[PDB]
């Protein structure tokens, strides 16, 4: 839900800038055990309501893996890198799924974010990071879930530059 | 956009040959970068896979 | 169209064995320049007509690449390796797309084939190869196409064993 | 089956934000491993990408 | 140079713990344009001096790419995720190389860090992050370089948990 | 040992052409369970003796996997695709390692073969295939081995063109 | 080339922290595409991993 | 460790067929996580590729 990000240090907000038109995103997530999860999403503004429409295709998840065995323990917090490619915004991230026995299963997210506004009408952000944290509670088995996420967009303040870069 | 913003979601897909549909409703603070939502599996439930793989799409 | 394969050397035919029920397949193709093409397919037999239903999600294709610039010259012939995992049939292949200037763009196909018959009802093939050749003719720009494919399933006869395996 | 088998196809998808629909029909010899087909782009044409990426799905 | 990291939030220091025995690391970096850079490194302590021995094998870099054309402009700051796998510490990171015309070339680092100390003498850290910034100055063309790095190991303080997790 | 290949159909032999100068090859093999094996090789002719010098860096193999547990049962036969990229010969292949319980572990080989001869003295082959069969005998555990290989370079004769392509 | 050709090999490597060295001696038929060789682990043996990972480098 | 620590480095490699060797000398603050070094290409120079690919190795 890319509209809900705290942007610091004056980084342009590609997603909020896109309204009222909205934006789309497309992603393939590659899992280290051979699974793939591909998604396309449309984000629109219907007056005072945001409308998300998502299409999902997932495949090759091992039958004995934590995904198909339904033994996943949620995601670790993650960092995404974002930068312009071909006049749109690209995103790249690694995530880690918590597994039984204190193990992790990693994956890579390959994302392109596409504004429905033309590039000429937008202020494109420079290379930056988005910190994310996703938390899930299963209310009813395989039926009802609740999900929380916090997200911040920033430069690298933690490790400072000598060359005066961001 | 307003300081507290609601959203709704429709989701459809196939994972390892299993077809499913989901709906969602939520709210968040666009400028603080926080949000919460409910997700219901309306078709193909109970999900025969870890819901976690759908988290980044929701 | 996996029903149309010539099987030699007595290799069991996972696909033809699956009728009347039919089968599904699922695939993610990863392109060397960052594109992804994900597909799910359902194959059914309606009387004596085969019915294919396909869902496609493709993403991250470079704007300047041969795919989005519509400058591809068709596929080279290819080889797929197939073997059982988790009681279904898995396939893996590399393909090479012909590009302007006698160049190639490669990709990897990650496939799972799923019979609608239970595993107990099939004879599962041993590790084998499937040779394929796909040829396309564009009848009308972006609208009408013709496609030909020849496919043969075999063991490795070209390079013989000293240990007496196929 | 028969010496020559006919097949029909319906296809829907999105590639780089472009939605399309395709239909097809063809014929082949199941035991000789050969086949031919026609594909028509019925929605989202003319295809704004190389058709080659759809070949293995047709 | 993994000995030089600032650890916060009571995260144990796998690298400093490894002295006097030292540690090794091993990595393959996969570049999005098809290059691979593989390294093995040995880290030892010799009196009051740290000694690094490095072996490198790089391959498949495109002749026309920024690496082989020597037109790279340095790395963006990066984020590594680190966690235990089978008694050693694994690291995963995406990095982005600055290219001509404000473009970026991304890559993925697959690392295993191996203490030379027995596991009985070590406190393995929980899942955490290392922020890195690397800056290079070319003093003499292809002959003399200077490199600066700053590194900090942390949890995700930027996006807080509703469940009170790290 | 690329000198030992049978070429059919008038395909030029990049490797034999390279003598007396010889050739090198460089490769990263990526395993589906996270291992990487990188090699660089030098091939020279010394009188009537071919001389191979090989450097290897392998990493990230799972401690529990068939490689580190030494429970591998040899390779299936394989098919490599080869084609020119920027004046040198590139090779791409998938291989499958036999594992306990009739299982397989797959990997991908990314190779560049580099003649030590000037490009002016070389006939570059068109896109083609190399079929390989490798068989190993362990004579003394972890110390003495014997290896056999058969290799043939060909076009796709098994699945013919309707357009008269190779 | 002669229709039968001998070869020799030296190999140095590190796999998962384990250092090793191998030598090899073989012969084959260059134009027929067949070959056989012996490989000996001269340092770092017995090999603490499957030799099969070294096969394509021999 | 002392709050300031020196280090020395030797590197040997091959990239795309190009063999090279480097030496390095540096110092840093181990607990503060900062460091600086000089790197000299002692063999195979001037480097026929971007030094940046070696940065994470130095």
């Amino acid at each position: 839900s890319k509209t809900f990000i705290k942007y610091v240090s004056g980084i342009p907000d590609y997603f909020k800038q896109s309204f009222p038109e909205g934006f789309t995103w497309e992603r393939t997530t590659t899992y280290e055990d051979g699974g793939f999860l591909t998604a396309h999403q449309d984000t629109s503004l219907d007056g005072d309501c945001l409308v998300y429409k998502v299409k999902i295709l997932g495949n090759n998840f091992p039958a004995d893996g934590p995904v198909m065995q339904n033994k996943a323990g949620g995601w670790e917090p993650g960092c995404e890198i974002l930068y312009e490619v071909d006049g749109v915004l690209c995103g790249q991230s690694l995530m880690a799924l918590k597994c039984p026995g204190g193990r992790h299963l990693n994956c890579r997210l390959h994302t392109t974010y596409r504004s429905k506004k033309p590039a000429s009408a937008l202020k494109m952000p420079e290379f930056h990071f988005e910190d994310h944290r996703i938390e899930v509670k299963e209310v009813q088995k395989g039926k009802h879930y609740e999900q929380y996420e916090a997200a911040v967009a920033r430069y690298c303040d933690a490790a400072p530059s000598k060359l005066g870069h961001h | 956009l307003t300081e507290t913003m609601p959203f709704r979601m429709t989701m459809e897909g196939t994972v390892n040959g299993h077809h499913f549909k989901c709906t969602g409703k939520g709210e968040g603070n666009p400028f603080e970068g926080t949000q919460d939502m409910k997700i219901e599996v309306i078709e193909g439930g109970p999900l025969p896979f870890a819901f976690d793989i759908l988290s980044t799409s929701c």
